[PDB]
C-alpha cells in the first residue's frame, strides 16, 4: 500500500549486494 | 429625455387590422428589450409582447398570440405591433414600455406605480 | 383637460430645451482641449479593512479624514480607524437589510437606514460609553436610499418612495418633504453650503432642491437609465451623476444642462458611485466590473483604475483632504487607495 | 381625474423652472476649469504627497 | 534475508576464536608445519607437510544452509608455507565449492521521479494557495496542510533512501565498512524511520481528515468552524503522533537489535499498521457515501457515465481510495501489479495539486485576474 | 502618550473581533430566505435545529428592481403563484435571468391546488394539446382534469428554469409544507459545497 514493503525490498536487495561486497573483499 | 410615444389605435370593428408604432427617443434603440403593456378598461396593466435587442427572441401572452406580431426597426428607433383579428376583449389602452436597463434579458416593467420608460398610450375601441 | 395640459407640459419642456440650446456655444472638451493631460494616475491599495460579513452597501468618510463608517448587510455598523485599520464601533442593526449610512460631520452620530423604511441615529459621544439607538425616523414608505448629516440635529434622507425628507431629529419628524421624482430616489450629495442638494432617481432624472423653502429648483434630464449615483463638485456650482447606462455624466446648475459624458466602449455595465477629488480634476466612479474608474473631468479621459476588488463595487469616498479614497465592495472588502 | 391633479403638478413645475437666467455653456465650462488649476497643488489624488507627508504609508 | 550487521558481527568472533585457537599449540608437524594462516576470511591451523587437505566452508559464512557439507581445497607444501602456484598472488587456492537487479533500475526511476514532480508540483501549488488571500478559507487550510503532508512525506523518502544509498552502496565502494556499522548502532537510524513513519501516518490522516470535511459539509451538523479546525490539525497532525510515537518506544525497548527495519514480531507492526488501515477504510466509506450523494444529485438533474466519470475520477486522489481499490478491484508479486501501486502513489502527490490547483476555477481565475493588473 | 492611548485602541479592537466571531457564527449558521409573492416582515422558524430566517418584504412599492439586489446572497427566494398567472410567469423569469440573482435558487410554490381543483383554457391556448406527464405521479383518488392543468402550470415554469444555463441557481416546483423548504435547502447547500470541490 505505502509500499513500506518497497522501502524494505529497497533495502534488502542492496543489503545481500551491501553484504556481497564486504564478503567479496573479505575474500580477497 | 427617454421619451417613447405610441401611434396608431381607434376604433375598428370585430376582427381587422390595427398596427401600432412606437416612436423612441432619448437612448439607443438597439441596447434595449421592448415590450408591449396594456391597461383593460377595470384591469390592471398587463403584459403583452416583447422583442429582444436584435429581434430574435420574441415573446407573447398566450391570450393574443398567433395574432399579434412585435417588431422593431432599430435604425428607425421605432417599434411596432401588428395586430390582426381583433376581439372585444382587446379593448384597452396600449403602452410601449421599454426596459429599465441595457443589454439585459431582465425587464420589470408592469407596475402601476408611474414607470418611467412607458409611454403615454394610445386607446384601442374594438 | 388631460390633453390641453399634456398640450402645454410639451410646449414649456421644447422652451426649456430651446433655451439650454441657446446657452451652448461652444462645449466643455472645447475649452478645455488646449490643457495638460492629468496623465496615468497609479494608485494602490494601502489598507484594507476586512471586518464586515456580508456585502457592503455604503460608506462614509469622516470629516477629520480618519474615521469611517460602513454599512453591511449582515447587520452590522462598523466605525474604522482608516489609519491604524482598527475597528472603533461596531453597531449591530435592527434590521440586517442597510443600504445606507451617513457620518455626521461633528463626529457624534452615525445614520443607517434599508428596507426597513427608517432612518435611525446612533450616537457614540455618550457618557454611557456604548453606541445606542439616539432616534429612529419613520415615515417613509419605500426604502432609504441615501442619508445625509446637515448638522447633528437635521438630515436629509431618500427613499424608495419617490421623496426626499429634511428631518428634525430633536422632535423625530419630518420638517420638509421633497416631491416630483417619479422613480425611486437612489442617492443624493449635499452642497458645500448645505442650502441645496441634488437627487438622482429611476428615472433619468436629477432634481436640485431648495433645503430651506422645500421646492425644486431645476431637473437634469440627460441619462437613459436609472442614477445610482450623484455628487456635487467642490466648487458647488457642477455635479456629476453615474446610471446604470454604463456612463457618467456632468452637469452645470449655472448653465443648467450637460457638459461632458464619461464614457468608453468596453464599459457596458451601471455606475454603482461616483465622486470627485479634492480639486475637482478627477471624477472616480465605481462600476459592476468590480472595478473603480479614474477619469478626468476636464477631458473625458480614463486616467487610471482602482482594480482590486472581486466583486461589485457598491460604495466610493474621498477624504475631505483629498488624501486618499476608500472603495466597498460586494465582496465585503474595504479597500483604501492613495 | 386623479391625471388631472398631477398634470397641473407637473405644469406649474416646468413653468416657473423654465424662467431661470442661464449662462454660457463657455462661461461655466471656464470656471471649472479655473477651479481645478487654482486647486491642483492642494490635490494629493492629482499630485502625489512626498511618502513622508502620507498617513497611509 | 540476512543483514550485514549480523554477519559483520559473526565475522569477528571467528577471527576472534580463530587467532586464539592459533595462538595455542597445535600437534606438532615433522618438524615443518604450514604457518598457522589466519586470513580475513578463512582460519585454519598447522599444515603438515606434503599435505593437500581441502578445507570446509567457514560457519560465519552467510549461505551455510545451501552448502552445509563443502570444502575448499587447500596444498600444504613440504616446506610449512603456502602452495605458490599463483603468479600474481603468493597464496593460491580454489574455494568456488565454497561460493532481478534491473527490476528495481527501471521501478526506482518512476517511484523518485514521481516523489521529484510530486515535491515539485506541491511548492508550486502551495505557494499559490498562500500567495493569493483570495485562496483563504476552510477547505484551502485543509489542503494546505494536505499539501504540506505530502510534501514532507515525498522529503522522507528522500532523506531515507539517499540515505541507505550513501550509507551503504558509497561506503560497500570505499570500504567504510566499520563507518557504515556506526550508523546502524546510531540513532540516525531511528529517527530517520521513525520520520519517515511519521510522515507516513499523518500523510493517510490528512487524507481522513480531506474526507471527514468533505462529509461534514454535504451531512452538516453544528460546527464552529474555529473549533472544528483545531479538531482537524489536532487528527492531521496529532493521532499519527499518538501510534507513531508508542510503535517508536516498542521498537526500541524490544527489538532494536538491527536498525529498525526487521518486522520480525508480526503483532508489534499493528500498532503502526492498524491506525492505517482505519484510515483506508474510512475514506473508502466516505467515497461511498460521497458518490452516492453526487449521484443522486445527477439522477435529479435528468448520460450519468461522463459527468459521475469524472467525479469518481477527480475524488481518488483527494481520498486516497486507490488502496483498496487496487486490493480487490483488479502471480500476486508482479511487474503490473507493483508498477500500479507505485506510479499512482507516487505521482498522488502531483494529481492532488493538479486536480485541486492549477485548474481550479477559483484558483486559475485569480492568476487571470492578477496576469490583468500585471 | 501615544504608545498608551495605542493600547486601549487595539484592546477596543480586540474586543470587537472577539464579539464579531460570534456574530459570524450565527450569521453562517442561519439560512435567509426571501418570501416573495414595517417595510420589511421577517419570520422565524426552525427545522431539525436548522434556523430559517424568511424576510417577507412589506411598504415597498411594486417596482423591485431596486431593492431585489439585496437578496442575492440570500439561500433561496421561495416564490408563491396563486391574467394572474402570466404576470407571475413573467416575474419569475425576471428573477431568474438577473445579473444578480443567477446564483440564488428558487423554491416555487404552486399555490391554490384546492381551488384549481374547484375550477385558464383562454389565457393559455397551448393548454389543448397539453397531456399529463406520466414521469410525473399524480395524486391518488384525483381526476386528471385538475392535475393536468397543474403539471401545465410547472412546466411553465420549468420551460423558464431550464433556459438559462447561465448561473449557479436550481428551480424547486412544489405543490401546497414547512419541510419542503428545508428539503430544498439542504439541496442548495450540497450542491454548493459539491461544486467547490468541482464534483458538480
Amino acid at each position: 500500500f505505502g509500499e513500506g514493503t518497497f522501502t524494505s525490498d529497497l533495502s534488502k536487495q542492496m543489503e545481500e549486494e551491501a553484504v556481497r561486497l564486504f564478503i567479496e573483499w573479505l575474500k580477497n | 429625455q427617454v421619451q417613447l410615444q405610441e401611434s396608431g389605435g381607434g376604433l375598428v370593428q370585430p376582427g381587422g387590422s390595427l398596427r401600432l408604432s412606437c416612436a423612441a427617443s432619448g437612448f439607443t434603440f438597439s441596447n434595449y428589450k421592448m415590450n408591449w403593456v396594456r391597461q383593460a378598461p377595470g384591469k390592471g396593466l398587463e403584459w403583452v409582447s416583447d422583442i429582444s435587442q436584435s429581434g430574435a427572441s420574441i415573446s407573447y401572452t398566450g391570450s393574443v398570440k398567433g395574432r399579434f406580431t412585435i417588431s422593431r426597426d432599430n435604425a428607425k428607433n421605432t417599434l411596432y405591433l401588428q395586430m390582426n383579428s381583433l376581439k372585444p376583449e382587446d379593448t384597452a389602452v396600449y403602452y410601449c414600455a421599454r426596459c429599465p436597463a441595457p443589454f439585459t434579458r431582465d425587464c420589470f416593467d408592469v407596475t402601476s406605480t408611474t414607470y418611467a420608460y412607458r409611454g403615454q398610450g394610445t386607446q384601442v375601441t374594438v | 383637460e388631460l390633453d390641453q395640459l399634456r398640450q402645454e407640459a410639451e410646449q414649456l419642456k421644447n422652451q426649456i430645451r430651446d433655451a439650454r440650446k441657446a446657452c451652448a456655444d461652444a462645449t466643455l472638451s472645447q475649452i478645455t482641449n488646449n490643457i495638460d493631460p492629468v496623465g496615468r494616475i497609479q494608485m494602490r491599495t494601502r489598507r484594507t479593512l476586512r471586518g464586515h460579513l456580508a456585502k457592503i452597501y455604503a460608506m462614509h468618510w469622516g470629516t477629520d479624514s480618519r474615521l469611517l463608517v460602513s454599512a453591511s448587510q449582515d447587520g452590522k455598523l462598523i466605525i474604522w480607524d482608516s489609519y491604524t485599520t482598527n475597528k472603533v464601533h461596531a453597531i449591530p442593526l435592527r434590521s440586517s437589510w442597510v443600504m445606507t449610512c451617513a457620518y455626521a460631520p461633528s463626529g457624534n452620530y452615525v445614520a443607517c437606514g434599508g428596507l426597513d423604511n427608517i432612518c435611525s441615529i446612533y450616537n457614540l459621544k455618550t457618557r454611557e460609553g456604548n453606541v445606542r439607538v439616539s432616534r429612529e425616523l419613520a415615515g417613509h414608505t419605500g426604502y432609504l436610499s441615501c442619508c445625509r448629516f446637515l448638522d447633528d440635529n437635521q438630515i436629509v434622507t431618500s427613499s424608495g418612495d419617490t421623496t426626499c425628507a429634511l428631518w428634525d431629529i430633536e422632535t423625530g419628524q419630518q420638517t420638509t418633504t421633497f416631491t416630483g421624482h417619479t422613480g425611486d430616489v437612489m442617492s443624493l450629495s449635499l452642497a458645500p453650503d448645505t442650502r441645496l442638494f441634488v437627487s438622482g432617481a429611476c428615472d433619468a432624472s436629477a432634481k436640485l432642491w431648495d433645503v430651506r423653502e422645500g421646492m425644486c429648483r431645476q431637473t437634469f434630464t440627460g441619462h437613459e437609465s436609472d442614477i445610482n449615483a450623484i455628487c456635487f463638485f467642490p466648487n458647488g456650482n457642477a455635479f456629476a451623476t453615474g446610471s446604470d447606462d454604463a456612463t457618467c455624466r456632468l452637469f452645470d446648475l449655472r448653465a443648467d444642462q450637460e457638459l461632458m459624458t464619461y464614457s468608453h466602449d468596453n464599459i457596458i455595465c451601471g455606475i454603482t458611485s461616483v465622486s470627485f477629488s479634492k480639486s475637482g480634476r478627477l471624477l472616480l466612479a465605481g462600476y459592476d466590473d468590480f472595478n473603480c474608474n479614474v477619469w478626468d473631468a476636464l477631458k473625458a479621459d480614463r486616467a487610471g483604475v482602482l482594480a482590486g476588488h472581486d466583486n461589485r463595487v457598491s460604495c466610493l469616498g474621498v477624504t475631505d483632504d483629498g488624501m486618499a479614497v476608500a472603495t466597498g465592495s460586494w465582496d465585503s472588502f474595504l479597500k483604501i487607495w492613495n | 381625474t386623479a391625471s388631472i391633479a398631477q398634470a397641473r403638478k407637473l405644469v406649474e413645475q416646468l413653468k416657473m423652472e423654465a424662467n431661470i437666467d442661464r449662462i454660457k455653456v463657455s462661461k461655466a465650462a471656464a470656471d471649472l476649469m479655473a477651479y481645478c488649476e487654482a486647486h491642483a497643488k492642494e490635490d494629493p489624488l492629482l499630485t502625489p504627497v512626498p511618502a513622508s507627508e502620507n498617513p497611509f504609508r | 534475508t540476512v543483514s550485514l550487521w549480523e554477519t559483520v558481527q559473526k565475522w569477528r568472533e571467528y577471527r576472534r576464536q580463530c587467532q586464539r585457537s592459533l595462538t595455542e599449540d597445535p600437534p606438532p608437524a615433522t618438524d615443518l608445519f604450514c604457518n598457522r594462516t589466519f586470513d580475513e576470511y578463512a582460519c585454519w591451523p598447522d599444515g603438515e607437510p606434503g599435505s593437500f587437505v581441502n578445507v570446509s566452508c567457514p560457519w560465519y559464512l552467510p549461505w551455510a544452509s545451501s552448502v552445509p557439507q563443502g570444502h575448499v581445497y587447500r596444498f600444504c607444501t613440504a616446506e610449512g608455507l603456502w602452495l605458490q602456484k599463483d603468479n600474481s598472488s603468493l597464496p593460491w587456492r580454489d574455494l568456488s565449492e565454497c561460493e532481478p537487479e534491473e527490476q528495481l533500475l527501471f521501478l526506482y526511476i518512476i517511484y523518485t521521479v514521481g516523489y521529484a514532480l510530486s515535491f515539485s508540483a506541491l511548492v508550486i501549488a502551495s505557494a499559490i494557495l498562500l500567495g493569493f488571500r483570495h485562496l483563504h478559507c476552510t477547505r484551502n487550510y485543509i489542503h494546505l496542510n494536505l499539501f504540506a503532508s505530502f510534501i514532507l512525506r515525498a522529503l522522507s523518502v528522500f532523506i531515507k533512501d539517499a540515505a541507505l544509498k550513501w550509507m551503504y552502496s558509497t561506503a560497500a565502494q570505499q570500504h567504510q565498512w566499520d563507518g557504515l556499522l556506526s550508523y546502524q548502532d546510531s540513532l540516525s537510524c531511528r529517527l530517520v524511520f521513525l520520520l519517515m513513519q511519521y510522515c507516513v501516518a499523518a500523510n493517510y490522516y490528512w487524507l481522513l481528515v480531506e474526507g471527514v470535511y468533505l462529509y461534514t459539509l454535504l451531512a452538516f451538523s453544528v460546527f464552529s468552524e474555529q473549533w472544528i479546525f483545531r479538531l482537524y490539525v489536532s487528527i492531521g497532525w496529532g493521532v499519527p503522533l499518538l501510534f507513531v510515537v508508542p510503535w517508536g518506544i516498542v521498537k526500541y525497548l524490544y527489538e532494536d537489535e538491527g536498525c529498525w527495519t526487521r518486522n520480525s514480531n508480526m503483532n508489534y507492526w499493528l500498532i503502526i499498521r492498524l491506525p492505517i488501515l482505519f484510515a483506508i477504510g474510512v475514506n473508502f466509506l466516505i467515497f461511498v457515501r460521497v458518490i452516492c450523494i453526487v449521484v443522486s444529485k445527477l439522477k435529479a438533474n435528468l448520460d450519468i457515465k461522463c459527468r459521475l466519470a469524472k467525479s469518481t475520477l477527480t475524488l481518488i486522489p483527494l481520498l486516497g481510495t486507490h488502496e483498496v481499490i487496487f486490493a480487490f478491484v483488479m502471480g500476486t508479486l508482479r511487474f503490473i501489479k507493483l508498477f500500479t501501486e507505485l506510479s499512482f502513489t507516487s505521482f498522488q502527490g502531483l494529481m492532488v495539486a493538479i486536480l485541486y490547483c492549477f485548474v481550479n476555477n477559483e484558483v486559475q481565475l485569480e492568476f487571470r485576474k492578477s496576469w490583468e493588473r500585471w | 502618550d501615544q504608545r498608551n492611548e495605542e493600547k486601549a485602541q487595539r484592546e477596543a479592537n480586540k474586543k470587537i473581533e472577539k464579539q464579531l466571531q460570534k456574530d459570524k457564527q450565527v450569521y453562517r449558521a442561519t439560512h435567509r430566505l426571501l418570501l416573495l409573492g414595517s417595510g420589511i416582515f421577517e419570520t422565524k422558524f426552525q427545522v431539525d435545529k436548522v434556523n430559517f430566517h424568511m424576510f417577507d418584504v412589506g411598504a415597498q412599492r411594486d417596482e423591485r428592481r431596486k431593492w431585489i439586489q439585496c437578496f442575492n446572497d440570500v439561500t433561496a427566494i421561495i416564490f408563491v403563484v396563486a391574467n394572474r398567472l402570466q404576470a407571475a410567469l413573467k416575474l419569475f423569469d425576471s428573477i431568474w435571468n438577473n445579473k444578480w440573482l443567477r446564483d440564488t435558487s428558487v423554491i416555487l410554490f404552486l399555490n391554490k391546488q384546492d381551488l384549481l381543483a374547484e375550477k385558464i383554457e383562454d389565457y393559455f391556448p397551448e393548454f389543448a394539446r397539453y397531456t399529463t406527464p406520466e414521469d410525473a405521479t399524480p395524486e391518488p383518488g384525483e381526476d386528471p382534469r385538475v392535475t393536468r392543468a397543474k403539471y401545465f402550470i410547472r412546466d411553465e415554469f420549468l420551460r423558464i428554469s431550464t433556459a438559462s444555463g447561465d448561473g449557479r441557481h436550481y428551480c424547486y416546483p412544489h405543490f401546497t409544507n414547512i419541510r419542503r423548504v428545508f428539503n430544498d435547502c439542504r439541496d442548495i447547500i450540497q450542491r454548493m459545497h459539491l461544486r467547490q470541490y468541482e464534483l458538480l
